[PDB]
């Protein structure tokens, strides 16, 4: 917002049977792709190294509500049930989800993000007037230190 | 007497810019007229000329060339810019002369 | 697996990486020095003063 | 005419070894980074 | 505002905006590594230089012995002296390839970057010259005598110009102290202008081997070229050190081991290797002023190159005739150097005048001619 880095951006944790994709996606003007990408990786590194208890508290409450808005209708609840058996094996209750979500804290987030993010070789996809964003070698070095 | 032809075609293979897939015109050094000409190139002819070049640079960083098969051939070289450029240089000589009058 | 053991313990954290370079440089020195001097002196047996030395060094008078 | 002589050559020895070892290490590192560009593949897919 | 403190800071924005986020063509060859090496030399020369200046003593009755003392007594002085003297040579080797590259790849079309270059060359020459005079040996002296005497060819203000140069009426102490002053100073002026050289450059960007715009494909200087230059460094450094450590005097004249004698000009008086080619030309023209002019022009002719470009293409990559001419020219200089290291007697004298005549023709007449010719063979 301050710097007008983008038009939108979003984190995402797409999961699959045996694998997955954990990342983010932003849309921006040709001339600000660089700074956004810069701030973005920056915030990832801030996850693996200096997450606070204040940040996680809110994080949990935000997840909880999204977890409930997941079941706002018969279609959504049916979708949850359909995909739970098919993927997680059985059905996972909100009371359960919520217990797991409360178990989380700073140390946990850091130790986990560090597990899947720190010093990893990421996959990149750029489309459009992407000249300002550049070099894998650079983006790669954004995967450590912060 | 196909001499000039014999020679030109020789020099053409001698230069070797075709080993990179560049047309004789992709190699012109971009002075003022050439720059103008290029702005007058139709979208597609410009986008192709660009790839050809971006591809030749990539070859050069790698220190390779195209497999003999893909080399441009002396007679199949399209002088895509030559006519634009000549007009640019003709429009220019008019101005130049007209300002001395 | 050393590569993994090393990466995980030494090379990952940009701070431990430095400690390795220092700690390593120290060891590397002390050894590379002896070795070379040892190679050099050997290549020049009986020519250095280190060798001649005993003939006049507290040997006479 | 040049007392250093001996030490100058002992150094020259150390110089070759380190020089050998180091030029190598850095040659790898240079290739390592550059690989990204060396292997690179591009295609021209104009719209139709 | 600016997020990172790399793009906003009035200073780091410079280290970053001129060597880290700098747009570089992805295809620059090894011939582009000389820029940094030249740069690195400058810092190395300057450093080793100061270290020496802290033991030298600009005075005829003490110059020679100070340097001698600097070596035999100063801890590692001998090594520093070597490095400084041999750096001078690797500096010139590098600068010569730096130039060739420019010539062969039409980088001279970057006029200002080029002209400041030529200025750099002349400055480095003047510097290396006066440095060579400080130890006050036989070459030191007779070199000092001949070069300052060159102004004597300029009518009127000539014979006077020599008086300042010396500070007296014949080389002596004043000459040696104002030379040490001069040597101490110039390197910085070099470092200064180098900054401008690189600044004009930045307006346009680097050129590349194929000589066609590389806007469609630029890359961040770091880590691509920073790593490539580190490597290019460890390579030049190997023979530079192999030379300076194993065979110190290989590259240098020995006359300078004999304290200057105002009464005896050594019979085998040559300049340091990097000046021979000019020395060769000077000894061609058997006339005072002609030789001097030919000498001046032998370097100043570099200012004309940009204007003698006729090819419709930028580099010689796709110009086989220019290439041959180009390499014929290199061998041409390579000869003058040999000639400069031989006496003024037949067959040398004749071979000499030839190579010179050859040098100036390949540059003022041939190149621009073959260039035009080539344009016609492409049907332009
Ligand atoms: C080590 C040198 C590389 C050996 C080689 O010729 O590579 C061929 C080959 C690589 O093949 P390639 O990828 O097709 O070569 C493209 C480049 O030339 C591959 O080379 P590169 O692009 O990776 O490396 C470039 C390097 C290459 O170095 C040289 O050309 C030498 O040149 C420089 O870095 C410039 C420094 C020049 C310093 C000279 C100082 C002047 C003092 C004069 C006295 O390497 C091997 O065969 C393996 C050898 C191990
Ligand atoms: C002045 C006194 C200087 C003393 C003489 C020193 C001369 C040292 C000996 C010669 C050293 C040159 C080494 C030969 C290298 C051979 C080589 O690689 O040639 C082929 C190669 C490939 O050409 P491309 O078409 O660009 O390739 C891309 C498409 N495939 O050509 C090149 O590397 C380009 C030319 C490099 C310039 C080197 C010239 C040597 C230096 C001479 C100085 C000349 C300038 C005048 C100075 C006046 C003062
Ligand atoms: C103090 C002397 C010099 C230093 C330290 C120096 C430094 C540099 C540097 C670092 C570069 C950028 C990298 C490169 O392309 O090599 C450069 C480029 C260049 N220099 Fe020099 N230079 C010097 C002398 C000269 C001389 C003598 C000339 C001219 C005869 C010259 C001509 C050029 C040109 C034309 C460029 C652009 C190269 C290109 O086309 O990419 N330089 N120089
Ligand atoms: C442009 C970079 C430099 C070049 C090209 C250069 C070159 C030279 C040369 C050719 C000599 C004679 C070396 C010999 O054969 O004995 C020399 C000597 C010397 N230079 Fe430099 N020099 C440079 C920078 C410096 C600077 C800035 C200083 C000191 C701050 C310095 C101080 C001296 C001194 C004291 C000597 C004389 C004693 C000796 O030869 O060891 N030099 N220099
Ligand atoms: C002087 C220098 C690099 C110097 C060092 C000192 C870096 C600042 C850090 C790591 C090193 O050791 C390099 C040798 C580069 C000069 C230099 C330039 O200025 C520019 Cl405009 C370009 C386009 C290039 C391309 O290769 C270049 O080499
Ligand atoms: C190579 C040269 C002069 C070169 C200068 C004068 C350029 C023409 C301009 C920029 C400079 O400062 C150079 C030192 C002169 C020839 C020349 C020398 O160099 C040297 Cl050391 C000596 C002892 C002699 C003796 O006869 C000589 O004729
Ligand atoms: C890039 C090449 C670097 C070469 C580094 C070699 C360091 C020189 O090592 C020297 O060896 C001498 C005799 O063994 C010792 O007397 C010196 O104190 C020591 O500094």
């Amino acid at each position: 917002v301050e710097h007008k880095l983008c038009h939108s951006f979003q984190t995402f944790n797409t999961s699959y049977s045996d694998t997955g994709l954990f990342g983010f996606h932003f849309v921006a003007d040709p001339l600000s792709i660089d700074d956004m990408m810069f701030c973005a990786q920056g915030e990832w590194m801030r996850l693996c190294t200096s997450t606070t208890e204040s940040e996680v508290k809110r994080a949990k409450n935000h997840l909880r509500s999204a977890m409930v808005a997941q079941l706002d209708g018969t279609t959504p609840v049916c979708e949850t049930i359909g995909s739970h058996l098919l993927n997680y094996g059985r059905r996972i209750s909100l009371e359960e989800w919520d217990s797991r979500i409360s178990a989380v804290d700073a140390r946990m987030v850091r130790d986990v993000c560090s597990k899947y993010i720190y010093d990893k070789c990421p996959a990149l996809a750029a489309v459009g007037p992407i000249e300002q964003l550049l070099d894998y070698n650079r983006i790669r070095s954004g995967m450590y230190w912060i | 007497g196909r001499l000039m032809d014999r020679i030109r075609k020789w020099y053409y293979n001698a230069a070797g810019f075709n080993k990179y897939g560049l047309m004789r015109d992709d190699t012109l050094y971009e002075d003022d007229d050439v720059k103008e000409a290029l702005k007058r190139l139709p979208k597609d002819l410009y986008n192709e000329r660009m790839f050809r070049i971006k591809r030749a640079l990539d070859l050069s960083l790698k220190h390779r060339i195209l497999p003999k098969e893909q080399w441009v051939k002396y007679e199949e070289d399209k002088p895509y810019l030559e006519p634009y450029l000549k007009e640019v240089i003709r429009e220019r000589l008019e101005r130049e002369a007209w300002n001395k009058k | 697996a050393l590569l993994r053991q090393a990466y995980s313990a030494l090379f990952r954290r940009t701070s431990t990486f430095a400690l390795t370079v220092v700690l390593g440089a120290v060891l590397f020195e002390r050894a590379f020095d002896q070795g070379a001097d040892a190679i050099f002196e050997h290549l020049n047996e009986g020519k250095l003063w280190k060798h001649i030395k005993h003939k006049y060094e507290a040997s006479e008078e | 005419a040049e007392p250093e002589h001996d030490q100058r050559k002992r150094m020259g020895l150390k110089m070759l070894l380190i020089s050998a070892l180091l030029t190598s290490l850095l040659y790898y590192m240079k290739r390592h980074k550059w690989s990204v560009l060396k292997s690179r593949k591009m295609a021209y897919r104009p719209p139709k | 505002m600016a997020p990172n403190i790399r793009k906003s800071h009035p200073l780091l924005k410079m280290i970053n905006n001129s060597l880290i986020d700098l747009p570089a063509p992805s295809n620059i060859s090894a011939w582009w590594n000389f820029g940094s090496l030249l740069a690195v030399c400058l810092m190395t020369q300057i450093l080793t230089g100061l270290l020496l200046a802290m033991h030298y003593t600009a005075d005829t009755s003490l110059a020679f012995s100070s340097v001698a003392h600097t070596c035999r007594n100063v801890q590692y002085g001998w090594l520093i002296r070597n490095l400084h003297a041999n750096g001078a040579s690797f500096f010139f080797i590098c600068i010569f390839l730096h130039i060739g590259r420019g010539l062969y790849y039409g980088s001279y079309l970057y006029k200002e970057t080029w002209n400041t270059g030529v200025i750099l060359l002349l400055t480095l020459m003047a510097t290396a010259f006066v440095g060579y005079v400080l130890p006050w040996g036989q070459m030191s002296f007779w070199g000092a005598t001949v070069i300052t005497n060159l102004f004597s060819a300029i009518p009127y203000i000539g014979h006077t110009l020599v008086e300042w140069a010396w500070g007296g009426f014949s080389v002596d102490n004043p000459t040696l102290t104002r030379f040490f002053a001069l040597h101490f100073l110039l390197p910085f002026a070099i470092a200064g202008i180098t900054i401008i050289h690189l600044t004009f450059l930045h307006e346009s960007g680097s050129n590349n081997p194929l000589g066609i715009s590389s806007d469609s494909d630029k890359i961040p200087f770091h880590p691509y070229y920073s790593f490539k230059d580190i490597l290019g460094l460890t390579l030049m450094l190997t023979p530079f050190l192999t030379l300076a450590l194993f065979s110190p005097n290989l590259l240098g004249d020995p006359e300078n081991f004999t304290p200057a004698n105002p009464l005896v000009t050594p019979p085998h008086i040559k300049p340091e290797w990097y000046f021979l080619f000019a020395y060769a030309i000077l000894r061609s023209i058997p006339n005072k002023l002609g030789g001097v002019l030919a000498l001046a022009a032998s370097v100043l002719i570099l200012f004309l190159i940009p204007f003698l470009h006729k090819s419709k293409q930028r580099t010689m990559t796709f110009r086989p005739l220019s290439q041959t001419l180009f390499w014929l020219l290199v061998a041409n200089l390579l000869i003058l150097t040999w000639i400069g290291s031989q006496p003024v007697e037949h067959p040398f004298i004749i071979i000499g005048q030839m190579a010179s005549l050859s040098y100036f023709t390949i540059l003022l007449i041939l190149f621009p001619t073959i260039g035009t010719l080539e344009n016609k063979m492409l049907n332009y």
